[PDB]
């Protein structure tokens, strides 16, 4: 059920493989109320997923 | 935030998100939107722990992870404390049968239920049976109606693989103590009552899924056959005719599953191997068996075959000819090294097993099932753990609060429905609206009597406990309640690794890694920092030539560790010879000299 | 010295083998080219164990035995 | 000892077992043995007994920062497929049993299971090699049951108490025995005051010298007053141990055992703490240590000290929208207030609890956790970060015990989430500066025994003080302890305390304090004449065992790991990637020890005095000017462009307290004249290669301290000394050298020394300062230099000068494959002849 | 003082299978000792009857489901498990229960051979509609403890055998309280009171009695020595 | 149901009046169930003699010190409860000790009644100084384990009857702890290791003898409810 419902940044089109630096794997704001800010997988997709 | 009967704010300042994000108190004339309930930031899986509030985010996220590792158990049984979600999630997930028509279940079995609908329309559905998921876990789901039964349009009628009437069951609700006892639960070790293995608590099924298929080849196309040369009777006596292990038959690591013989190319025979076959009369056969096995540390019961092949017009890869899965399932118990944790992020390895009679017991007699110790709730900043704990030892013995004299000044905000209630009464407390550290305390020391009459834990959530062997009672009570906790998915089964000699990679000579491939551990440049500051040279030395791309003296070794022989001395890799070589080559007299000055050596 | 009896491969006593020899890094070669003497003996011009040997004790106990009870001498190799 | 499973150790010793099957007859070839391995047959596991006794196994546990990560057991089967691993080592393996796994490697040649055996066994590394501080002792349940079992409460049952009519002294027992007796019935508790007559505990020394001057024996009585469980746990302790009576919090029981590594064996102190291990754990079970809702006590101040300090928020912000303040000056004013308000809350929270409360109990004993996770447990959570890292001016004012909010808990979510990945960076800073520092010192390794050199470092010990009491030096424990004394320490009266080359031990250093000598001259790695290596004497005690330092020892990588290990702790570099240059703001961390180790000019560079005299000073719109003029020299010396921006020294006596630098002061060579970082080369270029070497340890250890980070001076130095071993040319008489060209200084005086022809003609040099980069870049072997530098230029010249290398280096013998110059692999001990003695050889 | 008094032993009823023994006079200190030792030796040792292994006609293995039936067959197992039984031969011996059409198929429908009782016929097995048709056949053994499933290789088994966990053990719940006496002017003495609720099978006497003949003869190494 | 093997029962000697046994070995988790109740009734079954008051004719009030005697009222005390005294007599008994003129007293000076035996006369007692004397008067009877000392509130007979804790029993100190053993290819089984410090009085086997007697008895009255109920046999 959780991963019907995944929101992947990683991907085709998205960001690049060597970007993915600290900044963009954090808790901005805006997620409050659209994107869970507590679950998110432990290995090395850890805010981009 | 609070508001009255007609929606109007009770309060003078209310706290408010703006427009960069910032957390503010502003009068009550500046609102212009709420949100619609508390839960609307967290996901499901993190709507599914209870008292949310008391975990730290960190702690949270481990929490929210580990459900979702959870392997599914032999009987699913729904935690005593929990939240709303667990229903909804579990019928939005799609494994739980769910009627489509109002009707009456004309027929019901663990195969399939069929139902009459009241417009006459007859639907039948087909539940499946010890499926093998993509992860190896079981699928089994079972009905929960009975045949004439009335069932509305969208009633769950038949549990999926790891529910209970149609809500989440991740795991089993079970009696903790919290105390150290004799150190087996140090550093987040776990204790565990023998009983949990002989009442199969956590017991659980897994399948594995092998496969093989013959190819053509150079020299021709591979078979299937039961005739595979040189091996005895006691072999292959599971093997049915065409050469796959029969169904229901158990097999254990090195049994043979699939009998398959590949073409050989010249033979040549050593006059030793020609010998060989003149004093065994063995007439020339040029097949070479590459049977499939199970592989290392895998037992079980075969359960099915799945058989392919092209002659019958399936769809096979180019070159192939027929394709064989065969599905071996065993049934895991608890077992010391096995993970186990809570849904506060709370887990922890079992470090032992003790019999029923070992384990510190109520008054009434009833031993604990699961002993966590003290000193790792604290500093992790996940009290929210014991919070589950009061409340599930609540749930499991029923309440009554008086209202002879009024309700009492504590009870005032509890809806009249928990009032009261009986024994293994289940109750929910959402994540961010739930139940108050006042409402739980003072529910804490409303408990009803046991058996005997007797209330086996105080109002603090605390009980006098026995110890199991000396048999004289603990000095100071105990925290004692109901935990809800699960098996998650990292078995000491498919951990444990050993490797004496096996295959090498032939790019580069060393040992394969993985546990799939047989290979050896890796030791890094700062293993080797660690042994130089040791000052162990030979270890080193062994480890980075014997042990490695060293061919020559990996087989000696071997030789001589198995005759009997002192290991011999290691000395002039082949990579310092062809170095040495390539020097002279480029003229340059290289030459070794022993000792401060002396002569040459080979 | 008073001291509750060593268990497993603590026996003999560390310290006391370092009072025998020049330093750990000397014994730990004392040791190992005794218990290759003990061994190649064992396969068939070495001497052979000069203690009681136990039950099956490998070469190396052997020798540490020997080297603590100043049945064995050897000369530095500098 | 440790627990291996049964179908593990059968894998790792499967031809061991086939062997002694075929031995036993159990299998007529080898190939037989092979199939009853591979199909576990009965009669396996009745040789894989015989076969895994007295066989150590390595132990391992990636990353190994520190050389106890691979520590040698002696393994037993068991049971099941999870190893067993003793908790005692766990702080050395840095490991929980919450899911770590674990490597194990086996031996296979004798000498390599000598080498375990001896050098790696775990009972032989008590001692942490960084300070030489106890690493496997008493830690979490084991220090809550001894803390528990040692206290002293008021008011216990049976507890003694004074004569009075009708009445004699009502709490005294004859031995031990019956005191457990009276407990075992109830009558006694174990944490009563008591007073007993012990006959097998040896007195307190001070106790000792006047029960008994004749000195004190076995079976002679004495009346101790004390607690039950304080002689419980006098029991554990060795014989000849004097009797504690004291309550052990964790550094009670640190000093104990440190005070047992010196005086006792190590075979000693590994027994000492198996009984420590076993009783604490025991009386942990029945601590009574359990945590509830009952037991988090929230302190009821809690709300008066909220609103008042939400008073004070309410007046920033008034000032804020009156126009007095700037946005980001009401943030600061708020966190301001916010810090304080969760300080005042800690304080009251702390006040509040009971000295028996569990939560508090736990935090207080040392053996868990610390005041600051028990106050946002239960006073409030504080303050949190925004995803840039700066503070939020609205706090948790909620507590866990109460439950955050919705909005707290998403506030609170950005400092976890930051963490996570806060966290993993942090590693390849100190990976680097690790990678660096092996490079630099990797075959730095004991050579000779003593150097016979007079020469060492001045070191001070305590400072006499106003009162009549000495106070010892904090850096006492990092400095001088451990070292060896260059020159013989004399007291008051001129009697010599301690002889030259004596180890500065605990002992040594109270005994000096005793006499009240302040300052004393020891042997230092950074002085040592050694031409190749350090000597032993030099270097002095091994961190690691305590005695002095054997033949062989590989001390460059003992200290580039203990330098490397703690450099997490250290603050860093910002790691994002915005922003302005953080030069500005002094990170003095990780960057400064950087900095230091590469000897580049400082960024805040102040100058230091070129001539010792008195200063005149003036000062201009936006620049200093500070003049020496030499008291007994001539000619002064002027810095006139000194920022004003940069303060000028502070001074500060006891009691003139100068303060700033002020005009008319005195400065001598070396002193430094403005706030800031010293420049390296030039304390180098005034003061010479001693002081510079000095500077810079003392610089490296100031941020190591301040930064909350234990290591000795001589790890340091070891580093240090790499850095200043050259001697650029500056002119040559009659030697070959060529100017411009950097010269080992060991070869620059063997030159100078050689030419004697004609006497001497010496060629002009001096000593060049580099970073540790530039010193690892360079070697005198040509096979070595094949690896770094142009391979076919490196191997013309050895071959045009047909010199041979002497594998030295290390780095070097391990492309040979030929093992390792340093320990069991030096030629010293690789070509020792074993021959048994005629006497012993007799019995043949 | 010195009292010669002798302690004394008294049972007295709750249930069927429960019972309350009280033993006094004891010395001081005393009860618990011998109350967790009876507790433990209760909980141990005490031998009882279970089943070993079962065999169904339409099935080759217990990862399986029979026609007709509600419960697949690990669910029949696991419901089977909480039969208790008594026999009378250390031998194994074998019970047959056959059922067709529909209805609910429980313990009473087992038809046990001589010397072999089922205290619990109301226990569920399984249920059965139209199609169903149930035979199963049981193998009872003596013992005590808990044995886990033999495996079909070790046991020499032919396929179609399903061996199941086995439990040993009459006894369901033990528990034991302490207080003091009013023996002459001492006052001190303890009073022991042992709690025993045992599975229907056997008697709580007689399983008390059991535990004690273990403790006397494992005492009786000690009482060996002169 | 026969036991797996006879568990047996083997002794070492440790010093004069110290013994260590070993029992082994015993079925998996017995080790636990033997230990503690074995050490139970040897430190609270076995029956002896012990001195339960004493009066000191110096000293009424003044408890501190005695004159003519360096050693203080509870030093007095202490070295009276190390007495190892028995006896025949099942009831009180007085006993005398009476000393003039300076020198050590010791047990040795006692002269006590018949039936009453005292085993260790070489222990000191006191020093007594010049023109010193000791008079003393104790109260020995027999019982089991240790007693508190009992208060004289009701005396009026007497003031000066200081009570004195009674070690009864002759056993001192026990200890025991529980190993793991391994027979064929189970490691399960049980070891117990129990050490004994006893009296002069009585020999650590004696005491061991005694205690399993008791246990055997006591156990018998469950044993008797039904003799015939099948129990595991050795
Ligand atoms: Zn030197």
């Amino acid at each position: 059920l959780t991963h019907k419902r995944r929101l992947s940044a990683l991907g085709p089109g998205g960001l690049s493989r060597e970007r993915a630096g600290l900044e963009v794997r954090d808790v901005h704001p805006s997620h409050y109320g659209r994107m869970c800010p507590i679950e998110t997988p432990e290995g090395p997709n850890i805010g981009l997923i | 935030s609070p508001t009255d009967e007609n929606g109007r704010f009770t309060e003078d300042r209310v706290m408010v998100r703006k427009k960069g994000g910032e957390v503010e108190f502003v009068s009550a004339d500046q609102v212009d939107y709420m949100d619609v309930s508390p839960r609307q930031m967290v996901s499901v899986a993190t709507a599914m722990i209870p008292f949310l509030e008391h975990d730290d985010a960190n702690r949270a996220l481990m929490g929210a992870n580990m459900q979702r590792q959870a392997v599914p158990l032999v009987r699913s049984e729904a935690p005593l404390v929990g939240t709303g979600m667990e229903l909804r999630a579990a019928i939005d997930a799609g494994d739980v049968v769910v009627a489509d028509k109002t009707g009456v279940i004309e027929e019901v079995s663990a195969d399939y239920i069929t139902v009459m609908a009241d417009d006459g329309t007859r639907q039948s559905y087909r539940l499946r049976k010890f499926a093998r998921s993509n992860h190896g876990t079981c699928a089994n789901q079972r009905p929960i109606v009975d045949a004439g039964q009335r069932v509305e349009a969208g009633q769950v009628i038949a549990d999926g693989p790891c529910t209970q009437n149609g809500e989440m069951a991740l795991g089993k609700n079970l009696l903790v103590a919290i105390m150290p006892w004799e150190g087996h639960n140090y550093e987040d070790a776990i204790i565990l009552s023998n009983r949990l293995v002989e009442e199969d608590v956590l017991t659980s099924i897994h399948i594995e899924e092998h496969e093989i298929d013959a190819r053509d080849t150079k020299l021709g196309a591979e078979e299937i056959t039961r005739d595979i040369p040189n091996v005895s009777d006691e072999v292959l006596a599971d093997l049915d005719e065409r050469g796959i292990v029969r169904i229901g038959a158990e097999v254990r690591d090195g049994d043979i599953l699939v009998g398959k013989v590949t073409p050989k190319g010249e033979t040549e025979l050593t006059p030793e191997e020609r010998l060989l076959r003149a004093i065994f009369g063995e007439k020339a056969r040029e097949v070479r068996d590459t049977s499939l096995k199970v592989p290392h540390g895998e037992s079980g019961k075969v359960i099915g075959i799945r058989v392919f092949s092209r002659e019958d017009d399936d769809e096979l890869p180019a070159g192939v000819n027929e394709l064989v899965r065969v599905y071996v399932a065993q049934k895991r118990k608890i077992s010391d090294g096995d993970k186990l944790a809570g849904r506060h992020g709370n887990k922890g390895v079992i470090g032992k097993i003790l019999p029923v009679e070992d384990m510190p017991f109520l008054p009434d007699g009833t031993p604990v099932d699961i002993i966590l110790n003290t000193h790792g709730v604290p500093r992790r900043m996940n009290i929210g753990q014991i919070l589950e704990t009061h409340l599930g030892w609540v749930a499991k013995a029923g309440w009554n609060i008086d209202v002879a004299a009024g309700v009492p000044d504590w009870a005032s905000k509890l809806p009249e429905e928990l009032y009261s209630a009986p024994a293994d009464s289940t109750v929910a407390t959402p994540v961010f609206d739930g139940a108050q550290e006042g409402e739980l305390a003072g529910l804490l020391g409303s408990t009803l009597p046991n058996r005997d009459g007797e209330v086996m834990v105080d109002a603090d959530g605390k009980s006098t406990l026995f110890d199991g062997r000396s048999g004289e009672p603990f000095p100071y009570p105990v925290t004692v309640g109901y935990m809800y906790i699960l098996k998650l998915h990292h078995l000491v089964d498919d951990k444990i690794h050993a490797r004496s000699t096996g295959p090498y990679s032939m790019i580069t000579q060393q040992p394969l890694g993985g546990k799939a491939q047989f290979g050896g551990q890796r030791f890094g440049e700062m293993e080797c920092w660690a042994m130089q500051a040791y000052g162990a040279a030979y270890t080193l030395q062994e480890l980075l030539t014997i042990k490695s791309d060293d061919t020559v003296g990996r087989v000696k070794v071997y030789e001589a560790i198995v005759k009997g022989e002192n290991i011999p001395e290691p000395g002039i890799p082949e990579s310092f010879k062809v170095l040495l070589k390539e020097l002279q080559s480029l003229c340059l007299n290289v030459e070794v000299l022993s000792s401060d000055g002396a002569a040459i050596e080979m | 010295s008073a001291y509750d009896t060593p268990l497993g491969i603590t026996n003999p006593p560390i310290d006391e083998l370092l009072s025998r020899a020049s330093s750990k890094y000397a014994l730990v070669i004392y040791a190992a080219k005794r218990a290759r003497q003990i061994n190649d003996y064992y396969n068939q011009e070495y001497v052979g164990p000069l203690v009681e040997p136990g039950l099956q004790e490998k070469p190396l106990s052997i020798a540490l035995r020997e080297i603590h009870g100043d049945l064995l001498e050897h000369t530095e190799g500098e | 000892q440790c627990g291996l499973p049964k179908l593990m150790a059968l894998e790792l010793f499967k031809p061991f077992v086939m062997k002694r099957l075929v031995d036993l007859n159990h299998a007529q070839n080898i190939k037989s043995a092979k199939r009853m391995v591979e199909r576990q047959r009965p009669q396996v596991w009745d040789v894989l007994e015989e076969v895994i006794a007295e066989h150590p196994v390595l132990l391992n546990r990636a990353p190994t920062l520190h050389r106890l990560g691979i520590q040698a057991f002696e393994p037993q089967l068991v049971e099941g497929k999870a190893i067993q691993l003793h908790p005692l080592v766990c702080e050395a393996f840095n490991a929980d049993f919450d899911g770590d796994q674990m490597a194990v490697h086996l031996p296979l040649s004798a000498e390599a299971q000598a080498e375990a055996r001896i050098l790696m066994l775990s009972s032989n590394n008590i001692l942490s090699p960084a300070s030489g501080k106890p690493l496997a002792m008493p830690r979490l349940d084991m220090v809550t049951g001894l803390y528990y079992l040692t206290t002293l409460v008021e008011g216990a049952t049976g507890e003694y108490q004074a004569a009075t009519k009708d009445a004699p002294e009502q709490g005294v027992y004859s031995s031990p025995a019956e005191a457990i007796m009276a407990m075992d019935r109830g009558a006694l508790s174990v944490r009563a005051k008591i007073k007993v007559r012990l006959t097998e505990l040896r007195p307190p020394t001070d106790l000792e010298a006047q029960l008994f001057e004749n000195g004190w024996k076995p079976g002679d009585a004495w009346t101790a007053e004390t607690t039950l469980g304080r002689v419980m746990f006098n029991e554990l302790l060795p014989k000849s141990y004097p009797f504690v009576n004291e309550q052990m919090h964790k550094k009670v029981q640190a000093r104990i055992i440190n005070d047992l590594a010196e005086r006792f064996p190590m075979i000693v102190v590994a027994q000492t703490v198996d009984k420590l291990k076993d009783a604490g754990f025991y009386w942990a079970t029945r601590s009574g240590v359990t945590v509830s809702m009952a037991d988090v006590l929230v302190p009821p101040q809690k709300q008066e000290i909220l609103e008042r300090h939400e008073a004070e928020a309410d007046a920033i912000e008034r000032k804020y929208q009156r126009g007095a303040l700037n946005h980001t000056e009401r943030n600061e004013s708020l966190v301001k207030i916010w810090q304080d308000a969760t300080e005042e809350v800690g304080k009251a929270l702390e006040e509040f609890y009971p000295a028996d409360n569990p939560i508090i109990t736990i935090v207080k004993s040392g053996a868990t956790g610390n005041l600051t996770q028990t106050r946002t447990l239960a006073g409030m959570k504080g303050l949190v970060t925004n995803p840039k890292g700066e503070f939020i001016p609205r706090p948790i004012k909620s507590s866990f015990r109460e439950g955050l909010t919705v909005l707290e808990y998403f506030i609170n979510t950005h400092g976890a989430r930051k963490g996570l990945a806060d966290t993993a960076l942090r590693t390849a800073d100190s990976g680097y500066l690790t990678r660096r520092l092996v490079d630099v010192s990797q075959d730095v390794i004991v050579r000779e025994h003593d150097c016979e050199t007079e020469r060492g470092i001045n070191v001070t010990l305590a400072e006499r003080g106003p009162d009549g009491t000495l106070i010892r030096d904090a850096h006492v424990e990092t400095s001088a302890f451990a070292r060896t004394l260059a020159t013989d320490a004399v007291d008051a009266n001129g009697n010599v305390i301690i002889e030259r080359g004596h180890d500065l031990g605990d002992p040594a250093i109270d005994a000096l304090l005793a006499a009240g000598i302040t300052t004393v001259k020891v042997r230092s790695v950074l002085t040592c004449t050694s031409a190749t290596g350090v000597c032993a004497m030099c270097y002095g005690r091994s961190m690691a065992t305590g005695k002095l330092v054997d033949i062989g020892e590989a001390v460059g990588i003992v200290a580039a790991q203990s330098i490397g290990e703690p450099g997490t702790q250290l603050t860093m570099r910002t790691f994002h990637q915005g922003g302005v240059t953080g030069g500005a703001d002094i990170v003095g961390g990780l960057p400064r020890v950087q900095e230091l180790f590469e000897a580049r000019v400082p960024r805040n560079k102040a100058p230091i005095a070129d001539v010792a005299g008195r200063v005149r000073l003036e000062e201009s719109d936006k620049f200093f000017k500070i003049t020496i003029v030499p008291d007994d020299g001539g000619e002064e010396v002027v810095y006139d462009k000194l920022s004003k921006r940069q303060r000028l020294r502070v001074i500060t006596h006891e009691d003139g307290t100068e303060g700033v630098l002020s005009d008319g002061d005195h400065v001598e060579v070396g002193d430094q004249l403005m706030e800031g970082a010293a420049d390296p080369h030039e304390v180098l270029r005034v003061q010479g290669p001693r002081e510079v070497q000095i500077h810079l340890v003392k610089e490296v250890q100031e941020v190591y301290r301040a930064q909350g980070v234990s290591i000795h001076d001589k790890h340091i130095e070891v580093i240090v000394r790499q850095m200043l071993r050259r001697v650029t040319i500056i002119d040559s008489g009659s030697t070959e050298f060529l100017p411009g060209s950097l010269t080992e200084r060991a070869e620059f005086e063997a030159e100078n020394r050689r030419v004697v022809a004609e006497g001497g003609e010496p060629a002009a040099g001096r000593p060049v300062l580099m970073g540790i980069t530039k010193a690892s870049l360079a070697t005198d072997s040509w096979l070595s230099a094949a690896s770094f530098q142009e391979t076919t230029r490196v191997l013309t010249d050895a071959a045009i000068n047909c010199r041979s290398d002497k594998l030295n280096g290390l780095k070097e013998n391990v492309i040979i494959g030929k093992l390792i110059p340093a320990g069991t692999g030096i030629s010293r001990y690789r070509n020792i002849q074993v021959q048994p003695t005629e006497e012993a050889r007799a019995a043949a | 003082m010195l009292i010669s008094q002798r302690p004394t032993l008294s049972e007295e009823t709750v249930a069927e299978n429960r019972s309350r023994f009280v033993i006094e006079p004891l010395e001081p200190g005393f009860g618990y000792t011998l109350g967790n030792s009876l507790r433990r030796t209760l909980l141990s040792s005490i031998p009882g009857a279970a089943v070993t292994s079962i065999r169904i006609d339409g099935v080759l293995h217990e990862f399986t489901t029979v026609p007709g039936v509600k419960e697949d067959v690990t669910d029949i197992i696991l419901n089977l498990k909480g039969l208790v039984v008594s026999s009378d031969d250390d031998e194994p011996v074998t019970m047959y229960l056959r059922k067709q059409g529909p209805g609910v198929v429980t313990a009473g429908d087992i038809v046990p051979p001589a010397g072999v009782t089922v205290h619990n016929p109301d226990m569920h097995i399984a249920t059965l509609n139209d199609k169903g048709k149930l035979e199963v056949e049981l193998v009872v053994e003596r013992g005590r403890g808990y044995v886990p499933a033999v495996q079909n290789k070790a046991s020499g088994a032919e396929i179609g055998r399903i061996p199941v966990d086995s439990i040993y053990s009459p006894v369901l719940k033990v528990t034991y309280k302490v207080e003091a006496t009013r023996v002459e002017q001492r006052t001190d003495f303890d009073k022991l009171i042992i709690d025993v609720e045992t599975k229907n099978s056997i008697s709580p006497r007689d399983a008390l009695a059991s535990a004690g003949g273990t403790l006397v003869e494992l005492f009786g190494l000690a009482r060996e020595l002169n």
